[PDB]
């Protein structure tokens, strides 16, 4: 009878500006019309799970929910629990979860020259050198409209070598080689709690890449007041 | 095809990171940043103050203008300073027109 | 203040890779570089990806440091491939300066 609770993640609320809430208590036998509660210790109302089958065909399922709380409740930092009862264990099971900063460091890198030289595909990575706390979310943009989930993959944070308190991660998008060859700009919009606007957008393109030629004219004229 | 990154008018700069396709084969296309600067060669140190020294040095740190010691008068902006005038012993202040061409009442 | 180098590994079906960094020909300390787990590639699930982030002082990177990378993995003909980057690893970047004095 595995018992677990999924705390709300601020990463989620930046993507949709909404909070989806459902506790997770797995490996329990069949129960008809499962109804489970969610009450932080100072007395929030009771809510049952939604969009979860009360009895899956496999008979090893998880039917337990969380009350829909607003973002301000987690900004407060109050405690939270899903209390679950079923035929297997008449005694209720309770678990407690709660949230225990520096400006995130979000600068990406472009593809290598040899990647484009291979003329097969290209790799663009939204590296983040450091952030605090660990929670962070990355989403990729194209022409101002969200990109399909399948293209980009986001890696979990890791502790910085010289700053173990600081945490770093990365995300990858496997884009086509010829698509990057043309001038199509991308933005790897990330989502971090410790931000002024709560979201950071940074973009690149071939125009932003390594330049070769610099024909600075640097004209010198006695015509001084007027520009150009 | 030019992307005008910066068009700062004080420190006249026209950085254009135009992409140039290389020959007939892509995948080695060259990117070039054309920092076209027009040093005035005659504007005063404090450009709004005509009585200031002459600019014998022009710093063009491109980092700052990408994101002030103004050098060249902007076309739209008017740079001017008060001047003393004496007609019959009366010292009356009045605004001047260091760039009269672009300072007509509009 | 610092320099970040990422070693991109792309296309190892066996899903087993062990990256190291040999700066000036000698391996560097393990804690300096941290690698990502081999999750599947987006384009092809059979393929996988991993990185390696080596944080180093900006000045050192600004003074002729190779910062070599290695990849231990079976399908390679010699089972190992090496890559490195420095200031001049990129294209020549010839200038085209002009100075008009009209
Ligand atoms: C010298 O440069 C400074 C700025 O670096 C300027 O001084 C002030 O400019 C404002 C702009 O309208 C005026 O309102 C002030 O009266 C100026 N200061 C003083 C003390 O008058 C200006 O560009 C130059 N100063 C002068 C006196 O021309
Ligand atoms: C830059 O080089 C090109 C040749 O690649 C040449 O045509 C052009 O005049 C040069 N720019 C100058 C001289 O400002
Ligand atoms: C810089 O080089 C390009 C060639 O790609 C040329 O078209 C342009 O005119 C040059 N700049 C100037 C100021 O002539
Ligand atoms: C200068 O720019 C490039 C680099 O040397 C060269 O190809 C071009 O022909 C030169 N042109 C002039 C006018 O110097």
């Amino acid at each position: 009878i595995r018992v677990f609770a999924i705390p709300p993640s601020f990463a989620s609320i930046f993507l949709t500006k909404s909070t989806k809430l459902t506790c997770l208590v797995t490996d329990l036998t069949t129960y008809d019309s499962v109804t489970i509660s969610w009450t932080r210790q100072n007395g929030e109302a009771v809510k049952t799970h939604t969009n979860i089958s009360e009895s899956h065909p496999n008979a090893t399922f998880s039917a337990v929910g969380e009350a829909s709380i607003c973002e301000d409740d987690w900004n407060s930092g109050e405690r939270f629990t899903c209390t679950v009862t079923h035929t297997d264990l008449p005694s209720p099971l309770k678990q407690t979860i709660s949230r225990p900063l520096h400006r995130p460091d979000v600068y990406l890198l472009p593809p290598a020259r040899e990647q484009l030289n291979l003329r097969e595909s290209a790799t663009i990575t939204c590296l983040v050198t450091g952030f605090s706390p660990a929670d962070v979310f990355v989403q990729w943009m194209q022409r101002g409209q969200p990109l399909s989930p399948e293209k980009y993959v986001t890696s979990a944070p890791m502790p910085e070598p010289q700053a173990p308190g600081r945490y770093f991660a990365h995300s990858i998008l496997t884009v086509s080689e010829e698509e990057w060859n043309t001038g199509e700009t991308y933005t790897c919009v990330v989502a971090h709690e410790a931000l002024p606007n709560r979201v950071t957008e940074r973009t690149v393109d071939k125009s932003t890449g390594k330049p070769t030629l610099y024909n600075v004219s640097l004209v010198m004229s006695d015509t001084a007041g007027t520009c150009y | 095809e030019r992307i005008v990154l910066v068009d700062n008018k004080c420190k006249c700069a026209r950085i254009t990171s135009r992409i140039i396709r290389s020959s007939e084969d892509p995948n080695e296309d060259i990117v070039e940043r054309n920092i076209r600067i027009i040093v005035p060669l005659n504007n005063r140190e404090n450009i709004s103050d005509p009585t200031s020294p002459l600019r014998t040095r022009f710093v063009y740190h491109l980092s700052d203008l990408c994101k002030e010691t103004c050098y060249t008068y902007d076309r739209n902006k008017c740079y001017t300073a008060v001047v003393p005038l004496v007609y019959g012993g009366e010292t009356k202040m009045v605004e001047t027109a260091l760039t009269p061409d672009a300072c007509y009442p509009d």
